[PDB]
């Protein structure tokens, strides 16, 4: 019953150090398939999967410390990255030379996330707020406030009007873009979350925590649909499939597992990635899976519909 | 044409994908707003999605879907009011929301339905059921069919059930029951060949208000006969037999029904009920399978009760039933989710709330536990209140006190009869937590008077000593702990408290006796970390500072596992005896390897050990202090020490890049890191002295880095703001003086003796710090005062030697040697500076093996002499013996080539030239060629 | 101390180069730069504070409060609950399917849709007082449910009997 | 029936801290009687028993943490030592100056054992492998791999072609040097072993565990010949006699006992060594017994043939 799964591509050494983030973006209407990775360095190398392999195209740089998170937009060709250098400089992604550069410390911005219309590029700060900047318009026009500890994750629904945020100690806050008032706060876990993502036609919110558990919550209320516990170590990143039937999770036990929401079970497990895996993402259509690990290797998988 | 697109959308609806069909129907309704079939399709789609949502436990989604379906249904009924399809669907929609959380269902129904057309109105559950009955009656009037008769009967049954459930009335539902019975009999008599009608008749007959079991059995048998594959009727008969003490035939009927349908939940629940009633061994497995199948309330409650009972019993810990059941299946989280759904559906069972609270407490979900206890309190005030309510009060108070909110916890423990040990002890703990130690002490003696279960008494004595000590007055607490020790069998907590109390004073002998007592006859404790920490603190208190490493190495050798011990070893070598920096780095790396959740502290400690070491490696990337501190920062960006280590690593990397002379990098981030340090410091409970030291070091290092990089204005503004915030402290005034004196004196300029005198007075203001003395000696040297700089260096040396430091002594020695060698290089008379050089270098060589000191000796000897062969021998030894830094070897090579060119030996000059060529150098070869062409 | 300034010659000499030392780390590791200037010492102020000392740590581990004692633990309460079961919630009832599909009509010849009429499958619209009274109007089979009742279930030898 | 036993030599304070390992080597054909000890320090002091006493000859040092294991060769004059310092530096033992220095952490090497021809120097790691280096040739040419926990003991048969290894949780693995394939795994105990030794003309394998029992296994099969239980505390080291008639075991109850394999009983017990004893070894011929304890004392005994 379990479908046939195959890698079809393994990269020997993409970078020189641990890879911390990866983003796959099918931004343009034709087959672009742009992949941007950042790995404990100034290097924000951009790869391209042309037919069956990855070919390096850009080696744009200009950072001073290790980049911790990268993200890519689906409407316009653009990219953004942040590091411990306290600088959010967004690249052009076609010629790749430093369109802008925003000053914001670890007390002002931690992770990156583009708006569904690629207009705001919200970030999270130490004091618990969620700083929202403006692309091409200005810096720090306003920020939604919640009363909590260090905030790590910022997630956007694929239709807007929602904004989730995970924080240290497990407290989860949900805001509405239309008004900006705190709707309801979810207690969540007792350990840091460090991973959130919505789904299309959003009605499900999936949380990954530091204790190994995976909670399945329901938006617009506080009802949880279940708890998935299959991993043995910390869970670091979770990405959802383009159709609401599966989602992939990567843990700290050197194992990448894919679950199914309909039956709440693990359909397959991949035994690769000899070291920790720090990022997994889907492509435009749910056929391939990318995964970058603490060890210097980039893995692409194949998941049939 | 629109009919084709509508039929396409209808087909799309049949083969699932209901959302697309709803969107298509909306698009069709866009062009024409009065098409009836599209409204009917939307209503049917909304009803089915609402029922699917009700299959799971989503009451808000279901209520919203019913409201939308009702709006669409009345919109369609506006146009065509003679169609039995719309009337029956409206009745179905009204009666569908049955047995769903009363006082949570409030639906907006608009317009004609509620008599006269008036805006929008809000109806309750009973009113909604009455409207459904009316709609069913209208459908029956327009079309008389047995199906609608049965639907009206089921609606009346639901109305009677709702009226009975809430306890609103009794014996006044007989008319409704008679109407339902008549409608169902009429329906079954219109067509007596439908198992559905027979089963419905049986179900309505067997209601507790009627209890006509003979007719129920007849109807169930008839339904079975009408169609052979009838799992529902078979399991209904099995349930009837089971409740009328018929275990065997109920088991037979449930087994046959299970065989006829393997995926039916009620038959499985019945099997579980018989197994529980007979006391079998697989009842828990049956309940778990039932809960996994379709999330029904009965299986939920059974599984919850069994798990709670198994957890409550404490003698099952190794029986292999508790182990497998509660660890291999991960029973606790599934039970927790099940209880949230059950309490959402029912929400009037205080025991269920208490079980959910107990599981959440066990799962460290204290806020949810407090909420559950609050709901149980609200439900339980109007109860018998002997055991349920007082226990609920105590548990709510304990949980509330645990999550702060001390005043409310005190009030909650006030609102209960204080005659039981649990309530008094919880009240005492909350009282102590807020402060107000005297009433807490009275309550604790009261608990001691009541106490039994002597281990508990010993713990009460330990608590009394702790709270009494918080009030000072240590002698009586010491006598209390001694009294606890004299008792027939000491407890580990009491001995640990006694040892820590002895540690608080500087006595150090009572602590040794208590540690000996703990070591003598206590072995069941399974925490090596606490005992090792206590022993290390014992050794460190007497100021030895060396036996700590021996004790921790012995502990690590005894237990090669336990990564906590490795982390402690790394931390201790970071703090005490920081000469095994390589060993500390190794211990941190090993501690990080052995596990994952210790990586933060392990990486911090190995980063600090690497920083202490410097650059004593093979110049390999990916393994420097910067990389490890970045990894630690990624793992846990909450502590201030990581940011302080980041500052130190950035400064060290800046110095290394200057030394290698390639590029400065990571220039200006000190302000952001300082702000992060302050923000992360502000959120810790209490480390007052440690926090003050952390902030002082961070601020001073940030100011120094800004001064070094060249942002003099920002540093001055920071210093002025710091001095404006609070009254003056000598360290900040010295820091401001250093900031101010950067513009003046980089380039040669004389300064008044008045400025020197205030600076000297300020340096005197904050004494016992070697850096300030070394800096003032450097300032004296820069203006030029050889004697003053030498006296200041001697003062710093004596200060460092008295305080037990070692790096400061070496630095003072080397600086004094450099100064004296510099003044001697000016070829001045009064040749006492060479004697100073010789004494300083001899002392440095006695301290350790210093290549810089031997090079200074060689340079002075080279200044004195040149004819003597020995000088050449010494220089060749320095330049040729391995294990030397590049710069010192280069300087020795340079001076040797100079001396030999003076001595005119071309073979030796060629030997030096080729030796320089094997390594990497340019200056020596450049000067070699330059003097070759004289 | 005399406080006599002592002027040193301004040019070092080209034939000889200045002596600029640098200190690396706490555990002694020096070197020599070519370029005359600051002593340029790394971590001037010492190593940073790191973790607190063991005496404070042990003071904090125990003498913070009595909350770490096992008398305020998850155990040591001896709770117990009382089991209630409810077989009757295992009864199930199904709903009859809709009796009409509302199928369209067609003009005979040159098929076109005139309207929609309700086909069977195989005044004052406010629903006032719509209850049904004066029952027992038609004859369907005249079945009797009150006199002769089944007792024997199918497949089963004898049946449980109620007075 | 029990023979006459006497100490004839007691050293007051050989070192300043606890002694963790001892090695006795009759390397040269004549009377060398070299004794090398390492004790919770940088000191790897080498003693010599000339006629009736021990005379200190070398005090070589150069370690940063406590040395945990030492070994001596019987063919060439050489010595090796490892510590928590993560450095295996082998000494000349004649002049005693740092012939070599190999980098290997506690995650790469824990204990030392010379080859019968003094050529391989196998060690054990946390991940379960057995790293084999090369004296005078190179570093880390190959390593046998087993899937287990921390490994503690490494033993060589006196004819080669065999390699035993005890580990934490009691799992015992046996390898053959000729091929390197796992022959058979013995369950043993459920707690760490920390002591193993073969016998001459090797056909017997003696195991010491942490529960006080002493198992006597037979190589080339899985048959156990018996279980010896006479000690009261942990058993730390076991050494076998040059003739297959006795073997000496040292426990944590401050007692040194000598057993006999033929009848499996304790012929004599020595009540000395007021604190724990961490090492016992035999000399070239079975006449004397050395024992080092947690207290700073060196004891030499006498066992007649």
């Amino acid at each position: 019953m379990t479908n046939q799964y195959g890698i079809l591509f393994k990269q020997e050494q993409a970078h020189d150090d641990a890879i911390w983030s990866v983003a796959w973006g099918t931004n343009k209407k034709e087959n672009s398939e742009t992949v941007v990775t950042g790995s404990l360095d100034d290097l924000v190398k951009v790869w391209k999967w042309r037919d069956e392999r990855l070919d390096l195209q850009w080696s744009l740089e200009g950072h001073q410390l290790g980049v911790v998170s990268v993200d890519i937009s689906h409407t316009l060709p653009i990219a953004a990255s942040s590091s411990l250098d306290a600088h959010i400089r967004l690249w052009d992604l076609e010629n790749g030379k430093q369109i802008k550069s925003i000053d914001a410390g670890p007390v002002d911005a931690w992770t990156l996330a583009f708006s569904p219309d690629s207009q705001y590029l919200a970030t999270g700060t130490h004091v618990g707020k969620v700083n929202i900047f403006g692309v091409e318009s200005g810096k720090k026009e306003y920020s939604l406030d919640t009363r909590g500890k260090f905030i790590l994750s910022i997630a956007y629904s694929p239709d807007g009007k929602y904004l989730a945020s995970g924080a240290i100690d497990g407290i989860i806050n949900i805001f509405d873009i239309a008004t900006g008032k705190l709707l309801h706060t979810l207690e969540g876990h007792a350990m840091p979350i460090r991973s959130l993502t919505f789904s299309p036609d959003s009605q499900l919110l999936v949380t990954a925590s530091d204790d190994g558990y995976i909670k399945i919550y329901d938006v617009q209320h506080a009802n949880l649909a279940g708890t998935l516990s299959g991993h043995a170590s910390w869970v670091l990143n979770v990405a959802f499939c383009p159709d609401d039937t599966h989602f992939v999770s990567s843990s700290s036990d050197k194992s990448v597992k894919v679950w199914d929401v309909g039956t709440r079970t693990c359909v397959h497990t991949f035994f690769d990635h000899q070291d920790q895996v720090w990022g997994v993402k889907y492509n435009g259509n749910g056929s391939k899976i990318v995964s970058v690990g603490d060890d210097q290797e980039i893995h692409i998988y194949d998941c049939p519909i | 044409s629109i009919y084709s697109v509508f039929k396409v959308a209808a087909i799309q609806q049949i083969l699932g994908k209901y959302k697309e069909a709803v969107a298509q129907y909306q698009m069709i309704i866009k062009k024409k707003e009065d098409y009836v079939p599209a409204l009917k399709g939307l209503g049917e789609c909304h009803l089915m999605m609402a029922k699917a949502a009700l299959v799971d436990y989503l009451d808000g989604k279901a209520v919203d879907y019913i409201e939308k379906a009702l709006e669409y249904f009345t919109c369609a009924l506006q146009h065509r009011a003679d169609v039995s399809c719309l009337w029956k669907l409206a009745g179905d929609a009204c009666t569908c929301l049955y047995a769903v959380a009363p006082s949570k269902v409030n639906v907006h129904v608009l317009g004609v339905l509620l008599g006269q057309k008036e805006g929008k109105q809000v109806l309750k559950k009973n009113e909604l059921l009455h409207l459904g009955g009316r709609c069913y009656g209208r459908a029956l009037k327009l079309m008389s069919t047995s199906n609608t008769w049965c639907d009206l009967g089921i609606n009346y049954y639901r109305q009677a059930q709702h009226l009975a459930e809430t306890g609103s009335n009794m014996n006044d539902l007989k008319e409704l029951l008679e109407k339902s019975l008549h409608c169902l009999k009429k329906a079954v008599r219109l067509d007596s060949n439908n198992h559905l009608y027979w089963n419905a008749l049986g179900v309505v007959a067997c209601y507790s208000g009627i209890g006509n079991y003979a007719l129920a059995q007849h109807c169930f048998i008839k339904s079975i006969q009408s169609e052979q594959i009838n799992a529902v009727a078979w399991t209904n008969l099995g349930v009837l037999y089971l409740t009328n003490e018929n275990i065997e035939q109920a088991h037979e009927a449930f087994k046959m029904a299970q065989s006829l349908d393997p995926s039916y939940l009620m038959c499985w629940i019945g099997q579980a009920l018989i197994a529980e009633a007979v006391g079998s061994y697989d009842t828990m497995d049956l309940f778990r399978h039932t809960t996994e199948l379709n999330m029904h309330t009965e299986g939920a409650l059974g599984y919850a009760y069994w798990v709670c009972t198994t957890l409550q019993d404490k003698s099952n810990r190794e029986t292999e039933l508790y182990q497998y059941n509660i660890l291999q299946m991960n029973a606790i989280p599934a039970a927790q989710v099940i209880l949230n759904k059950y309490v959402e559906r029912i929400q009037n069972y205080a025991p269920a709330f208490t079980m959910l609270g107990y599981l959440n407490e066990h799962l460290q979900l204290k806020k949810e536990a407090a909420n559950a206890y609050q709901r149980a309190i609200l439900l339980l005030q109007t109860a018998e209140d002997q055991d349920t309510y007082n226990v609920a009060i105590r548990n709510y108070g304990r949980l509330l006190c645990s999550t702060g909110e001390y005043d409310k916890a005190i009030q909650a423990f006030k609102s209960t009869p204080l005659e039981v040990l649990e309530d008094i002890i919880g009240f005492a703990l909350a009282l102590f937590m807020k402060g107000l130690y005297k009433e807490s002490s009275k309550a604790y003696e009261r608990a001691l008077s009541i106490v039994e279960s002597e281990q508990d008494k010993a713990h009460i004595l330990t608590a009394l000593a702790i709270t009494e000590y918080k009030q000072g007055k240590t002698d009586v607490a010491k006598t209390l702990l001694f009294k606890c020790s004299i008792l027939k069998e000491p407890t580990t907590e009491s001995l640990q408290a006694l040892c820590a109390l002895g540690l608080a004073m500087q006595d150090a002998t009572l602590s040794k006796a208590a540690l000996n007592e703990l070591l003598k006859h206590i072995k069941h404790k399974d925490s090596n970390y606490q005992r090792c920490l206590l022993t290390s603190a014992i050794y460190a208190l007497q100021g030895r500072s060396v036996a700590v490493q021996k004790q921790i190495s012995k502990a690590v050798h005894s237990n090669p596992g336990d990564p906590a011990l490795w982390s402690l070893l790394s931390r201790v070598v970071a703090q005490y005896a920081q000469r095994n920096a390589k060993g500390g780095v190794v211990a941190g790396n090993v501690a990080h390897i052995l596990d994952s959740n210790h990586g933060k502290k392990a990486l911090l400690y190995t980063a600090v050990n690497q920083l202490a070491m410097g650059s004593s490696s093979a110049e390999d990337e990916k393994n420097t202090a910067l990389k490890t501190i970045q990894k630690a920062a990624l793992l846990s960006p909450g502590d201030p020490a990581i940011w302080a280590g980041l500052m130190a690593a950035c400064h060290a990397d800046d110095k290394l890049a200057l030394v290698n002379n390639t590029q400065p990098k990571r220039i200006d981030l000190y302000l952001a890191l300082l702000s992060a340090v302050s923000a992360s410091i502000k959120d810790e409970k209490f480390f007052e002295n440690y926090n003050q030291s952390l902030e002082k070091w961070s601020l001073s290092q940030a100011v120094t880095g800004l001064i070094d990089t060249g942002r003099i204005s920002e540093a001055e503004t920071l210093c002025t703001k710091n001095l404006k915030s609070n009254p003056d402290q000598p360290a900040v005034i010295l820091l401001l003086r250093q900031v101010q004196c950067k513009p003046l004196l980089e380039s040669q300029k004389p300064l008044p003796d008045a400025v020197l005198e205030e600076l000297q007075k300020t340096v005197m203001s904050n004494s016992t710090s070697v850096p300030a003395w070394q800096w003032l000696a450097h300032v004296y040297q820069s203006q030029g005062m050889m004697r003053a700089a030498e006296m200041c260096y001697r003062k710093s040396l004596q200060l460092a030697s008295q305080r037990g430091s070692w790096s400061g002594k070496l630095s003072s020695l080397l600086r004094l040697a450099l100064l004296a060698l510099k003044v001697c290089m000016a070829n001045i008379s009064n040749d006492h500076w060479p004697s100073l050089v010789q004494e300083a270098t001899t002392e440095a060589l006695k301290l350790c093996f210093c290549p810089l000191a031997v090079l200074l000796q060689a340079l002075l000897q080279f200044k004195r002499k040149m004819g003597a062969r020995e000088t050449r021998r010494l220089l060749e030894r320095v330049v040729y013996q391995p294990g030397y830094p590049k710069s010192i070897a280069s300087t020795a090579r340079w001076y040797l080539l100079r001396h030999l060119y003076a001595k005119d030996d071309y073979e030796l000059i060629d030997v030096l030239v080729n030796n320089a060529k094997t390594h990497g150098d340019t200056r020596a070869l450049e000067l070699n060629q330059r003097l070759s062409s004289q | 101390m005399m406080e006599t300034e002592r002027l040193v010659l301004p040019p070092p000499d080209p034939l000889d180069l200045p002596l600029r030392a640098v200190e690396l780390g706490c555990t002694g590791h020096w070197e020599l730069l070519n370029l005359p200037g600051a002593p340029e010492s790394s971590l001037p102020h010492g190593l940073p504070p790191c973790a607190p000392d063991l005496q404070q740590e042990a003071e904090q581990l125990f003498l913070s409060s009595p909350a770490w004692l096992p008398l305020h633990g998850v155990e040591h309460s001896a709770r117990k609950w009382q089991r209630k079961t409810d077989p009757w919630s295992l009864l199930a009832v199904l709903g009859a399917p809709v009796p009409s599909d509302l199928q369209a009509q067609r003009h005979p010849t040159t098929g076109q849709i005139l309207g929609y009429k309700e086909v069977l499958l195989e005044g004052g619209m406010d629903e006032p007082t719509i209850t049904d009274l004066n029952t027992r109007e038609e004859a369907e089979e005249e079945i009797d449910f009150e006199k002769d009742l089944l007792t024997i279930p199918p497949g089963f030898k004898k049946g449980m009997d109620f007075a």
